[PDB]
RNA sequence: ACAGGUUUGGUCCUGGCCUUUCUAUUAAUUCUUAAUAAAAUUACACAUGCAAGUAUCCGCGCCCCGGUGAGAAUGCCCUCCAGAUCUUAAAGAUCAAAAGGAGCAGGUAUCAAGCACACCUAUAACGGUAGCUCAUAACGCCUUGCUCAACCACACCCCCACGGGAAACAGCAGUGAUAAAAAUUAAGCCAUGAACGAAAGUUUGACUAAGUUAUAUUAAUUAGAGUUGGUAAAUCUCG
C-alpha cells in the first residue's frame, strides 16, 4: 500500500509475523498511553507497530486504548476470574514491552506445536471427498485400480447393457 | 530487452503508454541501476545471494575492495519502504484478473 | 438439517463414475440421504478388483468401534465387510449363503452328469 | 524409427542450426493474445492444414521417448517442467504425445528430472510387534475347529423341526439341507 | 460448577454514554476491527446496557462490565463490576495518587 | 563384539570420512526458481552465516539407515472352508489409524481359499502407500529398476540419484532396497568412480557394502591418489573394527600402527590387488618430499 | 493485462467506448460413431399410470429420501442447549427447535428521523421513573436463495392454517397454455440407501442399469463453418 506513514503495517505479512498469543485467561486489555514526554516513547511505538499485531493473533480479545488519563504509562490485563493484571511500562522499550508481556500471559511454544498438531491430525490421507477437504477423490485415480470410464472406457463385458443383453437371450 | 540481449524480465507499464516517453523511460531507468561492487563500495560490506534452490548456502557476490566494515547493521522490526500497491495485492492473492495467468507464445 | 429421529449409523456411501462403483465407509445419521451429509469419515471399500487381483478395504478399527461403542448401527454390507476381517464373527446371512451356493453347485453338478448319460 | 539420427543430421543441422526447432515458428491468430490452446490437430487424413506445427511440419521429426535431443528442447532447462503447447506453438496431438513421451522417457531414466531427497518411511523400525511377528495361532486353529459352533452344520431335533412344520403347514417349502462339502464343478 | 452466560461479551471495558434510567448505565464498548480492504484496525463502537445498584456511574466514566449469569431483560445482560475511572478523578494505579492529565495533584514525598 | 553402523566410533569415522561439499551439498535443483534474496554483511555475519550453513548442510547429509533383510511372515489368523466356495478375488483389509507407527498397523487380506492370511511385506508397504500416500513413491513398482534402465542411468553417471530413488521408494530393510544399492556399489567400484558419492550422505553405505565385502581396494587407491591419507587411515581402522580378529588386524595393530605403517601393512595385508596400494602409497610418499 | 484500436491538420495530457481471453444458455449453418458428465422457460393449469409399506393382531413407519428456489436481506460465523431418537449394568452419542451475540453480510440517504420502539420495583400484576433506536445509517423502499463435503426456506393460495377460497405432479414419467428455451407415458430392487421385520425376506419412479439430445470433455471411423481494409492470421477477377 502506498498511503500511511508505516505501511508494511497494513500488510498481511506483518501481521501474521507479529508473535504474541495469548492464554485463555485474558480477555479485556487496556493500554494507557501517554503522548508527551521522552519516558513515554516506548509505549508509543508498541500501540503503533505491536498492537496491530496482537489483535490479529487474537480476534476476541478487545484492546482498548486510553490516552493521557494517567501521567505514567501502564497496561492493563482483566482474566477470566477477575484476575487483574497491571504491567508498568515506562521508560521500556517496546521490544521490551512485547517480551515481557509474552512472558507473564503467553503461550508455551510447545503448546502452539501441540494444538496446530491436533487440528493437522484431523484431515487425515486416506479418506476420500471433494478436491476441498482432501487428497485423492474417486479413486478414480490410484494406480492399480480401476480407471474411470470418464478417461478410460471400459470392456465389454463390464457394461451393464452387455450384461443386460447377454442374459435377456 | 532483445536488442540489450536482457533475456529475463517482468515489466508492467502505468499511465501513458506513448511510445517515446516509454523507451526514454526505460533506458534512463536501466542506466539507473546500482551494481553489487557499487552498492558493496558505498556500504563496505559483502553482498551475500540467498537462493532458495541452493538452501541456505550463502553465495558471495561482491566484496568491499578497500576496507571491509567492522560494523554490523542495524535491523529495523520496521522497514520504512515505499510499497506499491500493486505488488502487495500480488502478494496476498488478491488479482484476480483474468488476463493475467495467460500462456502466451515464447519470449 | 433438524430431523424427527433416526439413529447414528455406520454404511456405505456410493461414490461413483458409473460402472465404476466405490465406496465410501460413513458414520452418518439414517435420515440423511446416501451420499449427504455425515459425522465422520471412517474407511472406504473397492468392489472392483484392481490389477493384483484385490478388492481393497480400508477400516479405521479404533474409531469404528468409538462409534459402535456410542451404540451407532451397522448395514448389512458393512457386517459382511467386518465379518471377512475378522474384526467381527462371520455374519450369519453370509454362511447360508455359501450352503446354498454349495447345495446348488451339487445340485447341478447332477445335472450335469443327468445331461451328459 | 531409429530417433538419434535425424538430429545428428547434415540436413537437420543446416536447416535447424542449433536453436531449437520450433524457435521460427509463428502462430497467427486472431489478435494481441493468442488462444488459450492450439488447434486441435494440423493432420486429419492426407491434409496437412495451413502453416503446420515444429514438430508435424517436418515429417522427418519423431516423437518418441528416444530422442533425448527432441525432448530436451520441449523442456524448460532450469524448471524441469514441459511448456505448454502456446509457448512452444506445437499442436494439441502433438503436445499430448508430447507430455507422454517425456514421462517414459523419465521412466527410463533417458532424460534427467529432479529427484529430491526423502527421508526414510518409517523413524523407528522394530519388526518385533504381534502384526509383523507371527502371533501364536489360535487354540481353535491346533484343533481344527470351526472358530466357532454355529460355523458347523447341525442337524436339528426331529420335534423342533415338526413343530415348524406345524407352524408354517400351508405354506412349508421342505427340501434337505444337508451342506455338501467340496465346491468344485464343471 | 455451573453458572454461566451463553453471551461472549463475559468481560468488558467501556465508556458510561448516559445515566438516563433508573439504577441502569448505558455504557459504550469499542473493539478494534480489522478491515479487509485496508488491511487495517478501526474502532468499532457497541453499547451495553448494564445494572448498578448503587447507582454510582457519572457519564464519561470508563467502566469495567462483567457478564450476568441470567439476563435481566432483552437488553441488559450485564452488571457494572467495578470504575476503572471515575471521570475528573483519577487515581493512577501504579502510585496509588490523585491525578490530572500528565499532572499528579499529591507528589511522591 | 557388536558393530554396527549407528555405533559412535563406525558413526564419527564416517563423517569424518563423507566430508563436507557446500558446492555439491548445496546445488542447483531443478524445481521452480524464485528471485534471489540479497543482504548486506559483515567478516562476522558471513562467518556465522558460513557456520549456519555447515549445521543446516549435517542435516541434509545424515546417513540413510543400513539395515539387514527382513523375513518372509506367513502367518495364518483363522480359516473357514464354507466361505472358499464363494469364488470371489482377494480381499484386502488395512487398518488406518492415524496414531500407529507403520509397522504397529494391521494389514490382512482373505482369500477365495476360506482363509485369514496376514499380508506380505511387498502387499503391505503398497497398502501403506494407497491409504498413507507419500510422495516419489509409486503404488506399482517403477520400470526404471530394470537391468537396462539401470545401465543407462549408470552410464550418465547419475548414481546418486538411483540410491535417492530407492530411499523414497522401497523400505530399508527390503529385498529390493538392498538388491539396489548393492548391485549400484559393485558398478562404482567396477567403473572407480567412487568420488562421487563423496560429499553424499550415500557415502556411509559405500564403506560399510565394502568393508562387509572385504575389497577395500577402490576407495583405499582413490583416497592416496586423492591426496588424503587421514581418510584411509580411519578406513583400514575400519577394517579394523569389523574384524578383530584376522591376521592382518591384531598383528598389524599391536605390532605397531600409524599413517605409514598400518596403511602399508594393511596394504600388504590385504591382497587383492596390493601392488596397486603399494604403488600409489609410493607416489603419494613421493609427493610428499617433493612439497616439503 | 505484456496490452491493443479510437478524439485532432498534427502533438502531448486527461478520458470513455471497443477489440483481444475463458465459461454458459439460445439461435442460425453444418453433423459420422461410440464412451463419460450434464439435462433446466415457466411456485401457470393439469388427462391417465405409478412414487410406502411392513408385519402373526397391536405396532411401527408414511415431504425420510425426492422436488423446487416461490419467500425472506434473508442469512454466514460463534456461543448455549430444551426436545426427539439410538445404545446401555445411567450415562454416552447423533440430530439439534427455541433463545442468544465477538465479528462478517445486496442496492439506495432523493427513505432522516422511528413513534413508545425503555428501564426500576420482587411487591407478587400493581405502582415508580421518562426513557429506547438512530449519519459508525435507525425506520423505510427496491432486488435477491446461499458464504456449497452442505446450509436456509416452501409444500394449492389467505407470512402463519382454526376457519376461507377451493379441490393442488415445485415426486417419476407424460400434457395443455406460456417462453429464445422441448429427455422415455421406459426396465429392474441385481448392487447400495431407506422402512418394517426374530428371521429368511417384502416394498422402494430413492437409486441401479438403460433410452433420448452435438450441452461439455475424451477417442477416432467423421468435413464443415467463419473470415481475408485496419486493430487482427489471411484476395484475384467481375458486377
Ligand atoms: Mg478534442
Ligand atoms: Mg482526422
Ligand atoms: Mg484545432
Ligand atoms: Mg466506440
Ligand atoms: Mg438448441
Ligand atoms: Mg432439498
Ligand atoms: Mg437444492
Ligand atoms: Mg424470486
Ligand atoms: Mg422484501
Ligand atoms: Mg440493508
Ligand atoms: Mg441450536
Ligand atoms: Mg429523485
Ligand atoms: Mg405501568
Ligand atoms: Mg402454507
Ligand atoms: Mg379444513
Ligand atoms: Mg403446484
Ligand atoms: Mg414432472
Ligand atoms: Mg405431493
Ligand atoms: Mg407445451
Ligand atoms: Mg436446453
Ligand atoms: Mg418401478
Ligand atoms: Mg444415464
Ligand atoms: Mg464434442
Ligand atoms: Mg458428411
Ligand atoms: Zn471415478
Ligand atoms: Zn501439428
Amino acid at each position: 500500500p502506498m498511503k500511511g506513514r508505516f505501511p508494511i503495517r497494513r500488510t498481511l505479512q506483518y501481521l501474521g509475523q507479529g508473535d504474541v498469543v495469548f492464554k485463555d485467561s485474558v480477555k479485556v486489555m487496556t493500554v494507557n498511553y501517554n503522548t508527551h514526554g521522552e519516558l513515554g516513547e516506548g509505549a508509543r511505538k508498541f500501540v503503533f507497530f505491536n498492537i496491530p499485531q496482537i489483535q490479529y493473533k487474537n480476534p476476541w480479545v478487545q484492546i482498548t486504548m486510553f490516552k493521557n488519563m494517567t501521567p505514567s504509562p501502564f497496561l492493563r490485563f482483566y482474566l477470566d476470574s477477575g484476575e487483574q493484571v497491571l504491567v508498568d511500562v515506562e521508560s521500556k522499550s517496546n521490544k521490551e514491552i512485547v517480551e515481557h508481556i509474552r512472558k507473564i500471559l503467553g503461550k508455551n511454544e510447545e503448546t502452539l506445536e501441540k494444538e496446530e498438531q491436533e487440528k493437522k491430525q484431523l484431515s487425515h490421507p486416506a479418506h476420500f471427498g471433494p478436491r476441498k477437504y482432501c487428497l485423492r477423490e474417486c479413486m478414480c485415480e490410484v494406480e492399480g485400480q480401476v480407471p474411470c470410464p470418464g478417461l478410460v472406457p471400459l470392456p465389454k463385458e463390464m457394461t451393464g447393457k452387455y450384461k443386460a443383453a447377454l442374459k435377456a437371450t | 530487452c532483445r536488442l540489450i540481449g536482457i533475456k529475463d524480465l517482468y515489466a508492467k507499464v502505468s499511465g501513458s503508454v506513448n511510445m517515446l516517453n516509454l523507451t526514454r523511460g526505460l533506458f534512463l531507468g536501466l542506466s539507473r541501476q546500482e551494481t553489487h561492487q557499487q552498492l558493496a563500495d558505498k556500504k563496505s560490506l559483502h553482498v551475500v545471494e540467498f537462493r532458495e534452490e541452493c538452501g541456505p548456502l550463502p553465495i558471495v557476490v561482491a566484496s568491499p575492495q578497500g576496507a571491509l566494515r567492522k560494523d554490523p547493521e542495524p535491523e529495523d522490526e520496521v522497514p520504512d519502504i515505499t510499497l506499491d500497491w500493486e505488488d502487495v495485492k500480488a502478494a496476498q492473492g488478491m488479482k484476480r484478473s483474468v488476463w493475467s495467468g495467460l500462456k502466451r507464445a515464447a519470449t | 438439517r433438524a430431523y424427527r429421529g433416526g439413529h447414528l449409523t455406520i454404511r456405505l456411501a456410493l461414490g461413483g463414475c458409473t460402472n465404476r462403483p466405490f465406496y465410501r465407509i460413513v458414520a452418518a445419521h439414517s435420515k440423511c440421504p446416501r451420499d449427504g451429509r455425515f459425522v465422520e469419515q471412517l474407511g472406504s471399500y473397492d468392489p472392483l478388483p484392481n490389477s493384483h487381483g484385490e478388492k481393497l478395504v480400508a477400516l479405521n478399527f479404533d474409531r469404528i468401534r468409538h462409534w459402535i461403542g456410542c451404540g451407532a448401527h451397522l448395514s448389512k454390507p458393512v457386517e459382511k465387510l467386518l465379518g471377512l476381517s475378522g474384526f467381527y464373527p462371520l455374519h450369519p446371512m453370509m454362511i447360508t449363503n455359501a450352503e446354498r451356493l454349495r447345495r446348488k453347485r451339487a445340485r447341478e453338478v447332477l445335472l450335469a452328469s443327468q445331461k451328459t448319460d | 524409427d531409429e530417433p538419434w539420427k535425424y538430429l545428428d543430421s547434415e540436413e537437420y543441422q543446416n536447416r535447424y542450426g542449433s536453436r531449437p526447432v520450433w524457435a521460427d515458428y509463428r502462430r497467427n491468430h486472431k489478435g494481441g493474445i493468442p488462444p488459450q490452446r492450439t488447434r486441435k490437430m494440423c493432420i486429419r487424413g492426407n491434409k496437412v492444414a495451413g502453416n503446420p506445427c515444429p514438430i508435424c511440419r517436418d515429417q522427418k521429426l519423431h516423437v518418441d521417448f528416444r530422442n533425448v535431443k527432441l525432448l530436451e528442447q520441449f523442456v524448460c532447462a532450469h524448471t524441469g517442467i514441459i511448456f505448454h503447447a502456446p509457448y512452444t506453438g506445437v499442436c494439441m496431438k502433438q503436445h499430448k504425445k508430447l507430455t507422454q513421451a517425456i514421462q517414459k522417457a523419465r521412466d527410463h531414466g533417458l532424460l534427467r528430472y529432479h529427484i529430491p531427497q526423502v527421508e526414510p518411511r518409517d523413524l523407528d523400525f522394530s519388526t518385533t510387534h504381534g502384526a509383523v511377528s507371527s502371533t501364536p495361532p489360535a487354540p481353535t486353529l491346533v484343533s481344527g475347529d470351526p472358530w466357532y459352533p454355529w460355523y458347523s452344520w447341525k442337524q436339528p431335533p426331529e420335534r423342533e423341526l415338526s413343530r415348524l412344520r406345524r407352524l408354517y403347514q400351508g405354506r412349508l417349502r421342505e427340501e434337505s439341507g444337508p451342506p455338501p462339502e467340496l465346491m468344485p464343478e464343471v | 460448577s455451573i453458572a454461566r452466560s451463553s453471551v461472549h461479551a463475559k468481560w468488558v471495558v467501556g465508556k458510561v454514554i448516559g445515566t438516563a434510567m433508573q439504577k441502569t448505565a448505558k455504557v459504550r464498548v469499542t473493539r478494534l476491527v480489522l478491515d479487509p480492504y485496508l488491511l487495517k484496525y478501526f474502532n468499532k463502537r457497541k453499547t451495553y446496557f448494564a445494572h448498578d445498584a448503587l447507582q454510582q456511574c457519572t457519564v464519561g466514566d470508563i467502566v469495567l462490565l462483567k457478564a450476568l449469569p441470567v439476563p435481566r431483560t432483552k437488553h441488559v445482560k450485564h452488571e457494572l463490576a467495578e470504575i476503572i475511572f471515575k471521570v475528573g478523578q483519577v487515581i493512577d494505579p501504579v502510585t496509588g495518587k490523585p491525578c490530572a492529565g500528565t499532572t499528579y495533584l499529591e507528589s511522591p514525598i | 563384539r557388536k558393530p554396527t553402523f549407528m555405533d559412535e566410533e563406525v558413526q564419527n569415522i564416517l563423517i569424518k570420512m563423507t566430508g563436507l561439499d557446500l558446492q555439491k551439498i548445496f546445488k542447483p535443483a531443478l524445481q521452480e526458481l524464485k528471485p534471489p534474496t540479497y543482504k548486506l554483511m559483515t567478516q562476522a555475519q558471513l562467518e556465522e552465516a558460513t557456520k549456519q550453513a555447515v549445521e543446516a548442510a549435517k542435516v541434509r547429509l545424515k546417513m540413510p539407515p543400513v539395515l539387514e533383510e527382513r523375513a518372509p511372515i506367513n502367518d495364518v489368523l483363522a480359516e473357514d472352508k464354507i466361505l472358499e466356495g464363494t469364488e470371489t478375488a482377494k480381499y484386502v483389509f488395512t487398518d488406518i489409524s492415524y496414531s500407529i507407527p507403520h509397522r504397529e498397523r494391521f494389514i490382512v487380506v482373505r482369500e477365495p481359499s476360506g482363509t485369514l492370511r496376514k499380508a506380505s511385506w511387498e502387499e503391505r508397504d503398497r497398502m501403506i502407500q494407497v491409504y498413507f500416500p507419500r510422495e516419489g513413491r509409486r503404488i506399482l513398482t517403477p520400470v526404471i529398476f530394470k537391468e537396462e534402465n539401470l545401465q543407462t542411468m549408470y552410464s550418465q553417471d547419475q548414481h546418486v540419484d538411483v540410491l535417492n530413488l530407492c530411499v523414497a521408494q522401497f523400505e530399508p530393510d527390503s529385498a529390493e532396497y538392498i538388491k539396489i544399492h548393492h548391485h549400484t556399489y559393485e558398478d562404482i567400484d567396477k567403473c572407480g568412480k567412487y568420488d562421487l558419492l563423496r560429499s553424499t550422505r550415500h557415502f556411509g553405505g559405500m564403506a560399510w557394502y565394502f568393508v562387509n565385502k572385504k575389497k577395500i581396494d577402490g576407495l583405499l587407491i582413490d583416497q592416496i591418489q586423492r591426496d588424503l591419507v587421514s581418510d584411509a587411515t580411519s578406513l583400514v581402522h575400519l577394517y579394523h573394527i569389523l574384524h578383530p580378529x584376522x591376521x592382518x588386524x591384531x598383528x598389524x595393530x599391536x605390532x605397531x600402527x600409524x599413517x605409514x605403517x598400518x596403511x602399508x601393512x594393511x596394504x600388504x595385508x590385504x591382497x587383492x590387488x596390493x601392488x596397486x596400494x603399494x604403488x600409489x602409497x609410493x607416489x603419494x610418499x613421493x609427493x610428499x618430499x617433493x612439497x616439503x
